[PDB]
């Protein structure tokens, strides 16, 4: 019955403090510890801290320099402050209960593992900023013997907001064609690639072109890609 | 990191697998394990606590079990609705709850297949532009889990090194695509650079060079 | 002392 929600901005910019807050409801802060775990995407889990009923804290060592956990038993909210963010900090954050051990000497509690999940908060560390992509021609390598088969391509990279289409000859040619899933750089933008494979007896009598389209930012290239 | 576990498990449905997770003496030696279940897009789920012990909810057909400093995850019974994404966590020494990388759980409905690897150098036109992409698209794997790891020369690299999570494609298999970006003095110092996929054990690789 | 927190079990140190 007990249910976690998060409350987050969404986009943050980059050395600005990321904030959020869990409201606990069905149940109460009181006599548990709650802690942030955060999951970059496609990536694992990374233990954030946390943070008794009381306001004692414990945080992960590798966010010591740039982490603050509170909490607020009279809302049943506790927060988080992560200051200077960056790309890295880019992930779905998640408020959690947690259970372990406790220890009466020094070591106090143990955070061994989380048993009530909030449903989580995308936060993007980013300028926004609408950026059209660059178009590369990934021309096909040299192959003797009657060539046999060719694939060819394009680099759509540096790009913000997804999405990208693709598409080759105007749509002629979808046999051979594969467009891959984009991945998200370090660097806050998008890239992607398309590969088309064709038959190497008429590299020479047909055209390729790749049609690129980033409707966000009004881009729109066809890149014409031949052997080198 | 602190808590190993292999990236990928696979069965037939009815099958039963076992899913181990590797720690030491400041974790594991010390604290007790935890598991859970994780369904892309969905928070984690715990699924064991205290090494063994299922929350109320958790069918019997998963279970844990703690040794040395190790641990396990057990599932018989293989269902479909199981393939997901599972991590093993405990209390480590340095002070925080560690979680193992994560095992990609597949539940075999089509047989394996090797990746299809295309590598493509940077472009002439990059280069112009003071810029170095080596792009490795990887498709047609099953289960869909693969590991790159990318070579300059016959050396080792990970700087630089981007890699998407694998797809579904519309004939159910996999793919995947790694960038691996190079200043181009790094580009063309290197007699060659090289991307390794490793699908099943077996690695399909792929060089291109700057000449 | 080791005390054990399962799932659920609120905890009072005062």
């Amino acid at each position: 019955q007990v249910q976690l929600q998060e409350s987050g901005p969404g986009l943050v910019k980059p050395s600005e403090t990321l904030s959020l807050t869990c409201t606990v409801s069905g149940g109460s802060i009181s006599g548990f510890h709650w802690s942030w775990i955060r999951q970059p995407p496609g990536k694992g889990l990374e233990y954030i801290g946390y943070i008794y009923y009381s306001g004692s804290t414990s945080y992960n060592p590798s966010l010591k320099s740039r982490v603050s956990m509170s909490v607020d038993t009279s809302r049943n909210q506790f927060s988080l402050e992560l200051s200077s963010v960056t790309a890295a900090d880019t992930a779905v954050y998640y408020c959690a209960r947690d259970f372990g051990e406790y220890h009466y000497d020094g070591r106090g509690f143990q955070c061994e593992g989380f048993d009530l999940w909030g449903q989580g908060t995308l936060v993007t560390v980013s300028s926004a900023s609408t950026k059209g992509p660059s178009v590369f021609p990934l021309a096909p390598s040299s192959k003797s013997t009657s060539g046999g088969t060719a694939a060819l391509g394009c680099l759509v990279k540096d790009y913000f907001p997804e999405p990208v289409t693709v598409s080759w000859n105007s749509g002629a040619l979808t046999s051979g064609v594969h467009t891959f899933p984009a991945v998200l750089q370090s660097s806050g933008l998008y890239s992607l690639s398309s590969v088309v494979t064709v038959p190497s007896s008429s590299l020479g009598t047909q055209t390729y072109i790749c049609n690129v389209n980033h409707k966000p930012s009004n881009t729109k290239v066809d890149k014409k890609v031949e052997p080198k | 990191s602190v808590l190993t576990q292999p990236p990928s498990v696979s069965a037939a449905p009815g099958q039963k697998v076992t899913i181990s997770c590797s720690g030491s003496s400041s974790n594991i030696g010390n604290n007790m394990v935890s598991w859970y279940q994780q369904h892309p897009g969905t928070a984690p789920k715990l699924l064991i606590y205290e090494n063994s012990k299922r929350p109320s909810g958790i069918p019997d057909r998963f279970s844990g079990s703690r040794s040395g400093t190790s641990a396990t995850l057990g599932i018989i019974g293989l269902q479909t609705g199981d393939e997901a994404e599972y991590y093993c966590a405990t209390w480590d020494g340095s002070l925080r709850t560690v979680f193992g990388g994560g095992t990609k759980l597949t539940v075999l409905s089509q047989p394996k297949a090797a990746p299809s690897v295309t590598l493509f150098p940077p472009s002439s036109e990059e280069l112009q532009a003071n810029k170095a992409t080596l792009v490795c698209l990887i498709s047609d794997f099953y289960p869909g889990a693969v590991t790159v790891a990318w070579k300059a020369d016959s050396s080792p690299v990970r700087a630089g090194v981007e890699t998407t999570t694998p797809s579904k494609q519309s004939n159910n298999k996999y793919a995947a695509s790694s960038y691996l970006s190079l200043t181009p003095e790094q580009w063309k110092s290197h007699r060659s650079y090289s991307c390794q996929v490793t699908h099943e054990g077996s690695t399909v690789e792929k060089t291109v060079a700057p000449t | 002392k080791r005390i054990h927190i399962g799932p659920g079990r609120a905890f009072y140190t005062t």
